[PDB]
RNA sequence: UAGAUGUUUAAUGUUAAUUAAUUUAUUAUUUUAAUAUUUAAUAUUUGUUUAUACAAAAGUAACUUUUUUUGAAUAUAAAGAAUUAUUAUUAUAAAUAUUAUUUUAAAAAUAUAAAAAUAAAUUAUAACAAUCUAAAUAAAUAAUAAAUUAAAAUAAAAAUUUUAAAAAAAAUUAAAAAAUUAAAAUAGGGCAAGUCCUACUCUCCUUUACAAAGAGAACGUUUAUAUGUAAUUGUACUAUAUUUAUUGAAAUAAUAAAAGG
RNA sequence: AGUUUAAUGUUUAUAAAUUGAUAAUUAAUUUGUUUUAUUUUAAAGUUUUUAUGAACUGUGAUUUAUAGUUUAUUAUUUUUAGUUUAAUGUUUAAAUAUUUAACUAGUGAUGGCACAGUUGUUCUAUAUGUACCUAUAAAAAAUAGUAAAAUUAUUUUAAU
RNA sequence: UUUAAUCAAAGUUAUUAUUAAAUAAUAUUGAUUUUGGAUGAAUUUAAUUUUUAAUUAUAUU
């Protein structure tokens, strides 16, 4: 039901294949779900990976199992032109907080007499 | 009353006729109705393993939400936030994220000691992507000479305490940020 | 993760018993400076004033009572050093030296006013003589603080919270979102229902025609 | 989950509880009727909204028969 | 594999997804039996309509009012809404013991009946001076 | 079970009181039609009908010296064999006697006359032996 | 099969069908850790079977505390 | 000495009404699960030298800080026969790396392996040579009622003989042989019944059925009916009869259980 | 650690039988505040109800020619490192290993998918279905009613 | 230095604990962390049968 490039190849050698988590606010459709119907598939990407017919395992080559939870949220779909066509900067938590130091600063700690 | 089944064949002793088989398991005797336990004993659903192959359980729990209910809005007492606000960037748990970020970018002091390195290394949390880190150096530390950020998602380090109880340090990520200028640390010497 | 041997816990439960829930003594009546005498065990009957209390352990450090030699192993700098020092003794085996009767006397936090009590309450009542006692405060650190990193008490006292130009602004950031999804919840209320009422408004038309 | 648990079938009376289901169209399986609105309504209220002439008109008995299913025995008073 | 034995046992989140109704969409019956005014070509307001309405329950919508005459296609989603959303075998404990008498059970709705407090039963039996 | 082990850690089935037997099992229907025990106590003899049983062809020309219909007591061994099934109601008690073959009115009385039955108005005083109550005439099912 | 006892530190022969063992290289006998399973306890850290757990406490109350 | 004519335990025992000498009558030969022997001075271990290709699944006893890409996210070593064991786990790619584990100073049997004779590669060969100590270290296995023996002769019991009896005079130790001791009332013929087997004419409970009735029989179902062995079963006037007709057969060549020689 | 037939009958207080039946009565004459629950231990073939199993060994269906050779022959006769057998091994390097022994020449096949126990595959061996085909897993009782084997306490007092 | 060779094992050990089992009539949407994630059908277990519902006698048939 999700963007099929997450399932099969968007290219020759399977660039998009993997599990993807999306911030609950953006309209970018992800593939990670914890429904029981979807777990025998989600677990294989953790414990086995994917064997693209091109002869290169994509989502999981070596030993440590990827953690589908802490994957940073989805931000685009891969075009054959760039690595990614970034589709929603609304996920990127660009830290837009400024700080002054001029007047009545607030040290990280506070003092008692 | 129930009247027990009877097993003393003798003068009558003709179970071959009306006698229906009462060898059928004796439900009446075990009548204590509390379920036995399954002979292949299902282990506790807690994950015991702690080594480097600690996988993440996909199965979505029940009490998990019922605690994230009461931690975004008092669940049994206060009423649910309207969904227009609940699914909005103004929903407090999401509100406290666009104006009050909470990350931990711990640079390894071991990396840039007396030596001079143009590639510092950071123990960033696992949620933070490559871009999300650059926008974190340029806005909070005003470090704006990044070239390329690599990613080595490393599992946190285990250890056993003095008793010998398995413990672990929260997972992190190693991001080899390619700087433009050789940076060091002038250790007072 | 694995458990310990049976005999292993048995040794580790007796060492650290306070790990139980609420190991402390339900009212805490032993304080530094109290006048207390031991009762039973080693040296039954000596009198000495408390100097420190280990609350979570139900024990007491008392002057000259149960004194032992705290050996101090040291590295190549200092030699093996020995130091005498009285030891934590359990409060279960000591009782108070009543400042008048100098006998056994239990001591309960008490409430209710007798003779112009400041909070209209006594703070530690002796049963035999009746002269109460106070319950002091444990000391906070006086010489703590980093002047290069500690905001002075005044920059923590500059009230900048004018709730009449931010809270009226918050309620806009919230109400915009509510007014959005609600009218956005009128898509299926319109993009689905409008089609049905057409098969009605297209029926009156084809009903008006037929009669004619 | 169920937003808005539906109300009972025939709680038209003000004092006596509604009849069991099936009788009024539902699922057979209980010989009682329980209107939570009727119980939570206190006594001084339940007697307020009625008069003696009316109380003797919903305590009304049809014991050998059903007041809702014509020709049918009172399935409040049957074996099952 | 060692982990998969003692993590696949965790009870996944359950709820009572009750039967969807494709063939009988009950939402498009607020436009049934609606008089249409001639000049305007729209459903003039029928104040009598909302009282021949059998409010059908629903999981995404509170209750959908349907004209009585088409109510019988939705007799299941009625009996599925009364039913306690749990399986019975988890709330069985309210059915076998002597709390059988203190619990509603119409349509397997394992919900509690009204119970007097312990302080009320005191006063409600002293005011009878018994 | 030692103190605590996987055989006691877990929880197999559990066992409750065993239901009893019919109180008068050992007066088996097959004897209550063959014999009748007669005589005073300490002289209980079990007489059974005497004489041959064969059903010949149409012969049997004498019906008068046919079976004399006499009760003659069974062999002394077998009386002890059956009666042995009767004593085991309360073994180890020299006090009690053998439970009789056919019921007696004190047995039919004492059975439902205990304290525990004192309020069981119906079935008291042998209601199950009397002819039934004349049922109602407006009775129906 | 199964000539001795059923414990892993038993004395006579056994079989892997009746009494299937986990392959434990060297564990402690019934009379305590001899000087062979302690060559690990001071180098490997824990007994070499991996199943036993390294209660290194009373040494910590010997040196550090 | 001691009640008696011999098989249903003795108890205020630190009064489960006590508080400093209770010195507590208490133990099941074997089926239990723990330890300890004996086999055991042992069997097996023993590390000084060979010729290098790539995947995946496979593990994760596991660490990492150090350059994955210019793709964002993700992940980069480790097995399986229980093992660090008889082993190139080879789908693919390959061709001049000395690319890094094998004790011992004796002798036999055996085990591998080896010049000469009654045109070929063979023989058999249970023939030289060659390899396999000991001690040192490490240590298992099945087995175990114990002996006071055990050399050697020699008779005695439904008996088969473990013993006992007379008569002898039989010493330690290591090594090597297996003569004796520690592993079934059996093998072969000759007969007769039985199970197995085939075969139906007559036997029993088959169900799956088919037709019949019933509905103006587009079909769905419920009763009444004898078919196949479908297929399982089993079948040696006081007298003087009766309790058995009720499936029938085949060297059914092999099995079984008996007798007989 | 280890095996279960109540060695006792004190005041309220009263317990008989008999016909095949109706019934009949010198039914002679007891006992009892009503006494009830117990019946070894271990232990075979088996049954039964649900379940699981093709990573093993069984038979499909997708591989359409990384090797040397005899005969003109594209068949071939072959090659044969793939094919029904004999010794050693004897808790053995292996809970079937190394050598010995009996024929077929991949344009039709290494698993795709599929089958499962009162029954699969079946090239029809009552062979094989994960190191004992009594398949495995779970729960249970009729299962030594069977030369079965065990059954805890000396000093005694009646016999065959 | 000589031992001719042999012959014996009897009767006590530290420093830390409060767990099991039965009993009790007053809880209860599944024990082991944050669903779906498209805004939808994943998270459905219902049907008149000794059932987690468990029965004060010895007669008659």
């Amino acid at each position: 039901k999700w963007p099929a490039w997450m399932d099969h190849g968007a290219d020759g050698t399977g660039f998009g294949i993997g599990l993807n988590r999306t911030h609950p606010l953006s309209k970018l459709r992800g593939n990670l779900r914890r429904n029981p119907s979807e777990i025998p598939r989600v677990l294989n990407m953790m414990i086995q990976g994917v064997w693209h017919k091109s002869g290169n395992k994509l989502y999981f080559r070596g030993g440590k199992p990827p953690n589908p939870s802490t994957h940073p949220y989805l931000t685009g779909e891969p075009c054959p032109v760039y690595g990614w066509k970034v589709t929603d900067p609304g996920v990127i938590r660009e830290f837009n907080l400024p700080q002054p130091e001029d007047k009545t600063r607030y040290k990280p700690y506070v003092a008692l007499q | 009353r129930f009247y027990r089944p009877l097993v003393n064949q003798g003068i009558n002793l003709w179970r071959s006729r009306m006698g229906r088989l009462h060898k059928g398991w004796t439900t009446w005797e075990y009548n204590r109705d509390v379920i036995p336990d399954p002979r292949p004993f299902p282990e506790p659903a807690v994950n015991n393993y702690f080594g480097r192959s600690r996988i993440w359980n996909p199965i979505a729990g029940k009490i998990g939400l019922v605690n994230r209910k009461a931690e975004e809005w008092g669940w049994p007492h206060q009423r649910p936030p309207p969904t227009g606000l609940r699914r909005s960037p103004e929903y407090f748990p999401f509100f406290f994220s666009r104006y009050f970020p909470d990350v931990e970018v711990r640079l390894v002091l071991d990396s840039v000691l007396n030596n001079e390195t143009t590639r510092p290394i950071f123990h960033i949390p696992q949620d933070m992507s490559k871009q999300e880190l650059v926008n974190y150096l340029k806005n909070i530390y005003n470090i704006d000479n990044v070239v390329r950020i690599r990613v080595r998602n490393m599992r946190g380090r285990r250890f056993k305490n003095e008793v010998g109880e398995i413990k672990s340090l929260p997972d992190y990520k190693v991001a080899v940020v390619e700087l433009d200028s050789p940076v060091s640390i002038v250790f007072k010497q | 993760a694995r458990d310990l041997e049976s005999h292993q816990k048995i040794q580790i439960a007796g060492r650290y018993p306070y790990f139980s829930p609420d190991y402390e003594i339900k009212p805490w009546i032993w304080y530094p400076g109290d006048t207390v005498e031991v009762v039973s065990g080693e040296g039954a009957g000596q009198r000495g004033a408390i100097i420190a209390v280990v609350k979570y352990k139900n024990e007491i450090l008392v002057q000259n009572v149960n004194v032992q030699d705290v050996v101090i192993p040291a590295s190549e700098t200092r030699p093996e050093q020995v130091v005498q020092r009285e030891h934590p003794i359990s409060v279960l085996r000591v009782r108070h030296v009543d400042p008048s009767t100098n006998q056994l006397c239990h001591l309960e936090i008490v409430k209710v006013r007798n003779k112009e009590t400041g909070e209209l309450e006594e703070r530690r009542i002796s049963l035999e003589s009746g002269a109460l006692l106070p319950i002091p405060a444990p000391e906070e650190t006086v010489e703590a603080g980093d002047p290069l990193k500690d905001t002075a008490i005044q920059d923590a006292d500059e009230e900048t919270y004018d709730r009449e130009k931010e809270m009226p602004l918050l309620v806009v950031r919230r109400l915009q979102a509510m007014e959005n999804y609600f009218v956005d919840s009128l898509q299926k209320s319109h993009e689905y229902h409008k089609a049905l009422q057409m098969r009605n408004a297209q029926d009156m038309q084809t009903f008006q025609k037929d009669v004619l | 989950v169920a937003p808005w648990v539906p109300p009972p079938r025939h709680d038209v009376k003000v004092t006596m509880p509604p009849p069991p289901g099936g009788e009024v169209g539902g699922s057979y399986g209980v010989s009682t009727g329980y209107s939570d609105r009727l119980a939570r309504t206190p006594y001084w209220k339940r007697m307020a909204l009625s008069t003696y002439a009316l109380r003797m008109k919903e305590n009304e008995t049809r014991y050998p028969m059903s007041p809702h299913r014509e020709g049918e025995y009172d399935l409040r008073y049957t074996v099952t | 594999s060692h982990q998969l034995k003692r993590i696949l046992n965790k009870k996944s989140l359950h709820k009572y997804n009750w039967d969807p109704l494709h063939m009988y969409d009950p939402r498009k019956l607020v436009h049934a039996n609606r008089y249409v005014d001639h000049d305007t070509y729209e459903e003039k307001y029928d104040p009598h309509w909302e009282h021949n309405a059998h409010l059908v329950p629903d999981q995404q919508f509170y209750n959908i009012p349907v004209p009585k005459e088409y109510k019988d296609a939705y007799w299941w989603r009625d009996l599925q809404a009364r039913r306690v959303q749990c399986p019975t075998e988890w709330v069985h404990f309210r059915m076998h013991t002597k709390d059988k008498l203190k619990y509603d059970f119409q349509d397997l709705a394992f919900r509690k009946k009204f119970e007097y407090s312990y302080e009320d039963v005191v006063a409600n039996a002293k005011d009878m001076c018994s | 079970p030692k103190a605590g082990c996987e055989e006691i850690t877990r929880q197999g089935r559990r066992v409750v009181l065993k239901p009893q037997e019919y109180f008068a099992q050992h007066r088996m229907q097959v004897w209550q039609m063959r014999f009748k025990e007669m005589g005073p106590p300490f002289s209980r003899v079990w007489v059974a009908l005497g004489g041959k049983m064969r059903r010949r062809r149409i012969g049997r020309q004498i019906d008068v010296k046919d079976m004399r219909y006499y009760w003659r007591p069974i062999e002394p061994q077998y009386q002890r064999l059956y009666m042995s099934r009767l004593r085991i109601k309360d073994h180890s008690n020299k006090r009690v006697q053998p439970m009789r073959l056919r019921a007696t009115n004190n047995d039919i009385g004492q059975a439902s006359s205990l304290k525990e039955w004192e309020r069981s108005s119906d079935r008291k005083y042998g209601a199950a032996l009397a002819p039934p109550k004349k049922r109602d005439f407006e009775f129906r099912v | 099969y199964q000539r001795g006892s059923w414990a892993p530190g038993s004395k006579h022969q056994k079989h892997m069908s009746l009494n299937p063992t986990m392959y434990l290289y060297r564990f402690a006998g019934p009379h305590g850790p001899g000087p062979y399973v302690m060559k690990y306890w001071w180098t490997l850290g824990c007994f070499p079977t991996g199943i036993e757990r390294p209660f290194r406490l009373p040494e910590f109350l010997a040196s550090y505390q």
